[PDB]
Order: structure tokens, then C-alpha cells, then sequence
């Protein structure tokens, strides 16, 4: 049909949600590499004597 | 040269020790290159072998790992640390057992 123009399909819940659990998972993941990074720090003082 | 036996079984113990705490620190060294194979040496069979040219086996691995590299941390610093104490411990058996030698001589 004429005389219409169709837009763009996104749907802003899907991005809100996308974009919060992206943002909690980021957080921890990074809290995981701070633990790992914490752990292996420590243990290397066992190499020594 | 029975003294030189004597001496020579702690001796070999010595020197096997201080070999496999150099392929130990090899395989520290080299921890984080990709492609890498860790690497050990049996001692109780290499001593045998040596008093009765030193081959090194492929160390199993625990963990799988994308860049290919096997050689872990944990078991090889705890391997490092008992290495370390058993060469140590060698080392004041033939000091003891020298001085003891020696002293009759006085």
C-alpha cells in the first residue's frame, strides 16, 4: 500500500533488561576475577623459603 | 675409591635433586607460554638407573586449557618446595657424614 512508511522494530523492555543483566553480569564477573587474582597472590608466597 | 662409593650414592642423590629442581624452575620459567608441555623426571627409577643420559616425562595434566598449555601452578610449586627440603636434607646427610669422616682423623 502507499502513502505509508514503515519504521524500526527494537523493543525498549528487551533492550532495558538486556542492558541490566548485562551490566550485573559484568560486576560478577569481575568480583570473580578479583577473588581468583587474591588467591593466587597469596599462594605464591608458599614458593618461598 | 670405597669412600668415593660411599660418598658417591649421596652424591648422585645430590645431583639428581638439583636436576630435577632446575627442569622445576624450567617449567616455572616457562608457566605462561602457549604450546607447552610440563615436564619431570621419575627420581627413585633415575637413581636406581644411575647407580647401577637422563630421560624427563610429560607431566599428566589436571585442567583442560585453550592456549595448550598444561603445566599447572600448585602442584608444581608444592613439588618445588619438597624438592627444595629433600635436597637441603641431602645436603646436611653428606655434610654430617664428611665431618663424622673427618673427625676420626683428628
Amino acid at each position: 500500500m502507499s502513502g505509508v512508511l514503515e519504521g524500526s522494530n527494537v523493543k525498549p523492555v528487551e533492550a532495558m533488561t538486556d542492558m541490566i543483566a548485562n551490566a550485573r553480569r559484568f560486576e560478577m564477573q569481575m568480583k570473580v576475577i578479583t577473588s581468583v587474582d587474591e588467591n593466587e597472590g597469596r599462594a605464591n608466597q608458599l614458593l618461598s623459603m | 675409591d670405597r669412600l668415593d662409593a660411599a660418598l658417591r650414592f649421596q652424591q648422585e642423590a645430590l645431583n639428581l635433586r638439583a636436576q630435577r629442581q632446575e627442569i622445576l624452575a624450567a617449567n616455572i620459567a616457562n608457566a605462561d607460554t602457549p604450546g607447552y608441555q610440563a615436564r619431570d623426571i621419575d627420581f627413585a627409577s633415575e637413581l636406581k638407573k644411575v647407580m647401577v643420559a637422563v630421560d624427563l616425562l610429560y607431566r599428566v595434566p589436571d585442567q583442560p586449557s585453550l592456549d595448550g598449555n598444561t603445566v599447572d601452578m600448585d602442584r608444581e610449586r608444592t613439588q618445588f618446595a619438597d624438592n627444595s627440603l629433600k635436597y637441603q636434607m641431602g645436603l646436611t646427610v653428606l655434610g654430617s657424614q664428611l665431618k663424622g669422616m673427618m673427625n676420626v682423623l683428628q
